[PDB]
RNA sequence: AUUAAACCUUGUACCUUUUGCAUAAUGAACUAACUAGAAAACUUCUAACUAAAAGAAUUACAGCUAGAAACCCCGAAACCAAAC
C-alpha cells in the first residue's frame, strides 16, 4: 500500500472543557440524595436498554417489545427474522 | 476587587536560636514563663492551641500541615516539627549552585 | 500499520537476492530464513 | 476566636480524632480561623485506592453507551462489526461507593489537597479573585468548591466559579470520585462535611432493604 | 549474513597503548524531561552517579539537557569521529551505569 | 440497630459481654463488628481447607 | 485515505532517509555544529592525551593564519602558530 | 568465505496433507487491498459487608454481594410460497 504525502494539521483539545469537567458529577445521586433517586434513573438512550442491560437476543427481544407498535411494518418483519437466527444460535449453540 | 499580596517562599529554616524563639513564644501566648515540663504541655485547648500555632507561625514561619495537625498533641511535637528544616530549593536548582565543572553543561528548556 | 516496514525487514535481507526472489516477499522471507 | 468543631456522632474511643485547619474565603491572609474535628471513621479510613479505581471506572463506563453500526455480508443489498447500540451499564453496591467516597476524602487531606471551609461566600463576584486566591494559598491549577445546597450556593461565588473552566462549582449532592481526583485541590464548607459525614456515616448497621429507604 | 554483510580485519586506532592509552570517547549529550517517567531513572542517575563519573573521567564532555522531549537519549562521540546514540527511555539508575560504563570503554 | 443495653451482670445471660474496659493499650487493637461481635468468622474453602478470618 | 498522524510522520521520516541516502550532506567543521564549547574540548583534550599543555600557547598554537584573516574581515566590517610552529 | 562478481566447500523449493517419510499428492504469474471464536449454570481468583449480604422480587447454621474468567468463516444437490 501506499501512505499520505502530506501531514494532517495539529489539533488541539480542552481538557478542562465543561463535558469532562463535570463529567460524573450526581452520579452520587442516590447516596447523596437519600437514595430518591437511582442513578439507574439518569440513564438516557434507547428507552428498551434504560436502566437494563442483556445479551444481544434478550436486547433484541426487548426492543420488539417497548417499540414493536410504532416500529416500521418492514423493520419489524426483518426484526423478527433477525430475531429467529440470533435465538437459535444462543439456545442451540 | 481586591488585589493578592505576594506569595511567599515555602522553604523554612529552624532558627539559631530556636528555643529562645519558641519559649519567648510561649511566654507571649499566656504569661507562662515556660513552667517545668513545658514540653509536655497539652495543646487539646481550641484556643490555647490557636495561639500558640498562630503565633508561631508567623514569627518563625512554619505552619503546621493539617495532615499533622491532629499529630501536636503536645508542645514537645511542636517543638520537633519547629527544629526539621524545608527547603524549596529543587534538585537542579541545587546543581546550577554547586560549582559546576567546565566539562559539565547544564541547561533547562522548561 | 507497520506492515511496510515489515516487509522491508525482509526485503533489507533480500535486497541482495537475485531474480523474483529478491522482489517477493513470499519467496524472499524464505530466502532469508535458508540463508541464516 | 477560633472556629471549633467536633463530630455530631461518637467517635471510637481507640481511634482520635482527625483534625485540620478551618479556612474563610472572605480574605486572601484567612487561611486558618479555627480547628475542626473529623471522624477517623470518616476521613481516617484505610487508602483504598483500587476502590476508587473501580469507582473512576464504574464512572466511566456505566454512562458508556456505543452507537456505532454495520452491515454484515447477510445485510448487504462485516464477519465481527458493531451491531447497533450497545450499553455498558453496571452498578456498584451502595456500600462500595461510599467507601469509595470515603477513602478518596482521606487521600485529599493526608496529601493536602483538601481545604475545609466555613463558607463559600466571596467579597466579590470577580473570576480574578478567587484564582488569585489559591495562588496565594499556593492551591492547585485546579480548585472543587462545594456547597451544602445548589439553591442557597452564594451569587458571587457562582459567577467566579461559572466563569473559571479549571475552578468548578458543585454542590454537596453533586460530589463524586471523578471530579475530586481531576481537580488537584478540594474546597469543602464546613456544612457541606457534616452533610457528607452524615450519610457516609448512615452506613453503620446497614440494614439489607426489602424496600426503598423512603 | 557473512556474505552479506561486511568485515574487518584486527586494527589499532593509532597504536594507542604503545606509549600510553588515549580514551575514544570525548562527548557525552544527554537530553532528560522534567516530567516525564521514562527519564526517572536517568533523572536519579543525574543525582547521584553523573558526578562520579564525570571526576572518574574528566576528560569526555558531558552535556546534560533538561528539555521537553518525549524519549531520553544519549549520544556518544569518540576522537576518530564515531558517534553512537542510545535511547534511556524507561531504564534504571542501575541499567544506565552499566551502559555508560560500556561506552567510556 | 439498636446498640446493646446497659446490664447490671455482666455477662449477659446468652454470654455477650462488651469489650473489655479500659481497652488494652497494645499496638495492635481489634474493633467488634457493627452488631458489637468478635470479628472472627469461620470459612471453609476448595471443600476441604478450614479457615477462620480477622478482620 | 489511511487515518493517523504517526503512519504521515513515520513516511516523512522514511522519506528523509531516502533523501539521505541519495544526497549526503556536505561536510562541517564540529565548530559550527552544535554541542561545541572549545575551552571544555581543550581541557578535555589536554587531559585525554595525559598531557599537561598551557592553554594559552595551546590556543595560539591552534590559531592559524587563515583564521585570523576571516575575523580580520568580519572585524573589519591575535597571534598565530607560526613562532611555535618553528620551534 | 575470500584479494577477487563467477571458480573452492556445503546444501533433495514452500504450504497443506499424509505417520513423527516423500523423488508421493494437492494449491501458488506477480503487486495492492479485503479475508474466519460470539454465550457465565457452577467453580477458582479479586474485593465489600458479615449471622448476616444484595439500592423490592435473592441466598444463608459463614454466608452473601460485586468484578474478572467461554465455545469461527466460506461452500451443495435440495425444498416451498408468491409474482412473471
Amino acid at each position: 500500500a501506499f501512505v499520505r504525502l502530506t501531514l494532517p494539521p495539529p489539533k488541539v483539545v480542552d481538557r478542562w472543557n465543561e463535558k469532562r469537567a463535570l463529567f460524573g458529577v450526581y452520579d452520587n445521586i442516590g447516596i447523596l440524595g437519600n437514595f430518591e433517586k437511582h442513578p439507574k434513573e439518569l440513564i438516557k438512550g434507547p428507552v428498551w436498554l434504560r436502566g437494563w442491560r442483556g445479551n444481544e437476543l434478550q436486547r433484541c427481544v426487548r426492543k420488539k417489545k417497548f417499540v414493536g407498535n410504532r416500529m416500521f411494518i418492514e423493520d419489524l418483519h426483518n426484526l423478527n427474522k433477525r430475531i429467529s437466527y440470533l435465538y437459535k444460535h444462543f439456545n442451540r449453540h | 476587587v481586591l488585589v493578592c499580596p505576594p506569595l511567599r517562599s515555602r522553604a523554612y529554616t529552624p532558627p539559631s536560636d530556636l528555643q529562645s524563639r519558641l519559649e519567648s513564644h510561649i511566654k507571649e501566648v499566656l504569661g507562662s514563663s515556660l513552667p517545668n515540663n513545658w514540653q509536655d504541655i497539652s495543646l487539646d485547648d481550641g484556643h490555647m492551641k490557636f495561639r500558640l500555632l498562630a503565633g508561631l507561625a508567623d514569627g518563625l514561619g512554619h505552619a503546621v500541615p493539617n495532615s499533622r495537625l491532629h499529630q501536636m498533641c503536645r508542645v514537645r511535637d511542636v517543638l520537633d516539627f519547629y527544629n526539621v528544616p524545608v527547603q524549596d530549593k529543587s534538585k537542579f536548582d541545587e546543581l546550577v549552585a554547586s560549582n559546576l565543572p567546565p566539562n559539565l553543561k547544564i541547561s533547562w528548556s522548561y | 500499520t507497520d506492515r511496510y516496514w515489515r516487509v522491508q525487514e525482509v526485503l533489507k535481507h533480500a535486497q541482495h537476492f537475485r531474480g523474483r526472489k529478491n522482489r517477493c516477499y513470499r519467496l524472499a522471507v524464505r530466502a532469508v530464513t535458508r540463508a541464516f | 476566636d477560633p472556629v471549633l468543631r467536633k463530630c455530631e456522632l461518637r467517635i471510637p474511643v481507640h481511634r482520635r480524632p482527625v483534625q485540620a485547619w478551618v479556612e474563610s474565603l472572605r480574605g486572601f491572609e484567612q487561611e486558618r480561623i479555627g480547628l475542626a474535628e473529623l471522624h477517623p471513621d470518616v476521613f481516617a479510613t484505610a487508602p483504598r485506592l483500587d476502590i476508587v479505581h473501580q469507582v473512576a471506572i464504574w464512572q466511566r463506563n456505566f454512562r458508556r453507551i456505543s452507537y456505532a453500526n454495520t452491515k454484515t455480508r447477510a445485510e448487504v443489498s462485516v464477519a465481527h462489526g458493531p451491531r447497533g447500540p450497545t450499553s455498558y451499564y453496571y452498578m456498584l453496591p451502595m456500600k462500595v461507593r461510599a467507601l469509595g467516597l470515603k477513602v478518596a476524602l482521606t487521600v485529599k487531606l493526608m496529601q493536602d489537597d483538601l481545604h475545609i471551609v466555613d463558607s463559600l461566600e466571596l467579597p466579590t463576584a470577580d473570576p480574578q479573585y478567587l484564582t488569585e486566591l489559591a495562588q496565594y494559598r499556593h492551591w492547585g491549577s485546579s480548585v472543587l468548591l462545594v456547597d451544602l445546597t445548589h439553591e442557597e450556593m452564594p451569587k458571587n461565588v457562582v459567577a467566579a466559579t461559572s466563569g473559571l473552566n479549571s475552578f468548578n462549582l458543585i454542590p454537596a449532592v453533586g460530589l463524586n470520585v471523578y471530579s475530586m481526583l481531576k481537580h488537584q485541590t478540594l474546597v469543602l464548607t464546613l456544612p457541606s462535611v457534616a452533610f457528607l459525614e452524615d450519610k457516609l456515616l448512615w452506613q453503620d448497621s446497614r440494614y439489607t432493604p426489602l424496600y426503598p429507604f423512603r | 549474513t557473512g556474505r552479506g554483510t561486511s568485515s574487518r580485519f584486527l586494527t589499532s586506532v593509532l597504536h594507542n597503548g604503545l606509549g600510553r592509552y588515549v580514551q575514544q570517547l570525548q562527548r557525552l549529550s544527554l537530553s532528560l524531561s522534567r516530567d516525564a517517567p521514562s527519564s526517572r531513572g536517568a533523572r536519579e542517575f543525574v543525582e547521584r552517579e553523573v558526578t562520579d563519573f564525570a571526576r572518574r573521567n574528566p576528560g569526555v564532555v558531558v552535556y546534560v539537557n533538561p528539555r521537553p522531549c518525549a524519549m531520553p537519549r544519549i549520544v556518544a562521540e569518540y576522537l576518530n569521529g564515531a558517534v553512537r546514540e542510545e535511547n534511556v527511555n524507561s531504564k534504571s539508575v542501575e541499567e544506565i551505569k552499566s551502559l555508560v560504563q560500556k561506552l567510556a570503554d | 440497630i439498636p446498640e446493646p443495653p446497659k446490664h447490671k451482670h455482666y455477662p449477659t445471660p446468652s454470654g455477650w459481654q462488651p469489650p473489655r474496659d479500659p481497652l488494652p493499650s497494645l499496638p495492635y487493637f481489634v474493633r467488634r463488628s457493627r452488631m458489637h461481635n468478635i470479628p472472627v468468622y469461620k470459612e471453609i474453602t476448595h471443600g476441604n481447607r478450614q479457615m477462620t478470618l480477622i478482620r | 485515505v489511511k487515518k493517523g498522524f504517526r503512519a504521515a510522520f513515520r513516511f516523512q521520516k522514511e522519506l528523509e532517509r531516502w533523501r539521505l541516502l541519495r544526497c549526503p550532506p556536505p561536510p562541517v567543521r564540529r565548530s559550527e555544529k552544535p554541542n561545541w564549547d572549545y575551552h571544555a574540548e581543550v581541557q578535555a583534550f589536554g587531559s585525554r592525551l595525559q598531557e599537561t599543555f598551557s592553554l594559552d600557547l595551546l590556543k595560539t598554537a591552534f590559531i592559524n593564519s587563515c583564521y585570523i584573516k576571516s575575523e580580520e574581515a568580519k572585524r573589519q566590517s591575535l597571534k598565530d602558530n607560526q613562532e611555535l610552529f618553528e620551534q
